[PDB]
């Protein structure tokens, strides 16, 4: 009865999620925060970059990925129920663009708790979607109609970005680092980030701009019309909130 | 804080102490300094060959507490890139042997 499933919650570490708080400048403000897998183990903390070599030799790689979003739905859920409104930054494999137990599963926990679609922000690398286009088109579509909003994140460098931005139409771009490091001193990095920038306003494309440490560079993104920032500089990453 | 100093003086020590398993390689460095997940460090290594310092800027990718097994401290992921090769090449082409 009862007593089976809750001597099941006896639950132990694995997978959990720190979170990264992203800042305004020139866009809207908004609880707005990065998730970022982590696992736990008898005290030690890992990030997925110990552990995503073997994930993707058994290809777990898309198990993690579904457990991800819907974790982050959930926290979503939470958050509601607490009265806030928080909305959550997801990176995403390729390989959840195909997968259809990933639309399932946001659709069936996207209703559980109640929690708009809106709320959830997919964010992808730029390289990973013109390799994949269509199945990437999809995505974005069936995602979409849920109300959930996908962007691009390492976003600006290719010889065709721009292409990608009128053809892929995403909701949000995420500024790539060799483009964002730079800023401070670049002249290049200081014209192509406006380039992206007066690309992205006038449909209303988000800008972020990710791993901010200076003051020069804050200001720089501030003027080059970025409408947020991430980084230590900004905020740390933890369970916080 | 912040920067890191390892010195390793056998086959076997760099063999309990290099991750392999992860991305552009690892390092486990012993510490009793907390450093969190995602900390972009300087280690300075040196590897049973020489006494040369190798400089090896990375990410904390592995924290440990030395709880109820092997010394407290944090696994170092070399750069991703050239100089990355460079350090887990030196370490693999040593380890072999
Ligand atoms: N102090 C400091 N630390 C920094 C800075 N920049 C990066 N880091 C740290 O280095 C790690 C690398 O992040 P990544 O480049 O996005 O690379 C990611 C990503 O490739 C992979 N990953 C994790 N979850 C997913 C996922 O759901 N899907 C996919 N495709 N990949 C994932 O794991 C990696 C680890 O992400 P994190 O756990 O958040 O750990 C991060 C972050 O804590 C900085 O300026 N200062």
């Amino acid at each position: 009865r009862w007593v089976e499933q809750l001597r099941e919650a006896l639950i132990g570490d694995g997978f959990l999620l720190h979170y990264q708080p992203v800042l305004n400048l020139q866009g809207e403000p908004l609880e707005l925060y990065q998730a970022f897998l982590r696992l736990e183990r008898n005290g030690e903390m890992m990030s997925p970059n110990a552990f995503m070599a073997i994930a993707e030799e058994h290809d777990l790689i898309t198990e993690i990925d579904r457990w991800v979003v819907a974790r982050a739905i959930r926290q979503l859920g939470e958050r509601q129920r607490a009265g806030h409104k928080t909305h959550l930054l997801v990176r995403i494999g390729p390989n959840s663009f195909s997968d259809p137990q990933m639309i399932d599963t946001i659709r069936e926990q996207l209703a559980v708790y109640g929690v708009p679609g809106e709320r959830l922000w997919l964010q992808t690398p730029e390289s990973k979607v013109f390799t994949h286009l269509r199945n990437a088109q999809q995505f974005l579509a069936s995602v979409s109609a849920m109300g959930c909003k996908v962007g691009l994140e390492q976003f600006g460098s290719g010889l065709d970005s721009f292409q990608l931005l009128a053809h892929f139409q995403p909701a949000f771009l995420k500024l790539d680092r060799s483009i964002t490091g730079d800023i401070a001193s670049a002249r290049e990095s200081q014209e192509k980030i406006r380039e992206i920038t007066s690309r992205a306003q006038p449909t209303g494309i988000l800008t972020v701009a990710e791993f901010v440490a200076d003051a020069q560079s804050m200001s720089s993104f501030f003027t080059a019309g970025v409408d947020y920032v991430q980084g230590d500089f900004v905020a740390p990453t933890g369970p916080l909130m | 804080q912040g920067i890191l100093s390892l010195a390793l003086k056998d086959k076997a020590a760099l063999y309990s102490a290099y991750m392999p398993f992860v991305k552009s390689g690892g390092i486990f460095v012993p510490t009793p300094k907390r450093y969190m997940l995602g900390d972009e460090v300087f280690l300075l290594l040196t590897l049973p060959d020489s006494s040369e310092r190798l400089p090896v800027a990375g990410k904390v990718v592995w924290t440990t507490p030395a709880g109820a097994n092997r010394a407290a401290g944090i696994g170092v992921q070399f750069p991703d890139g050239p100089e990355g090769e460079a350090v887990r090449n030196k370490i693999e082409t040593l380890l072999a042997g």
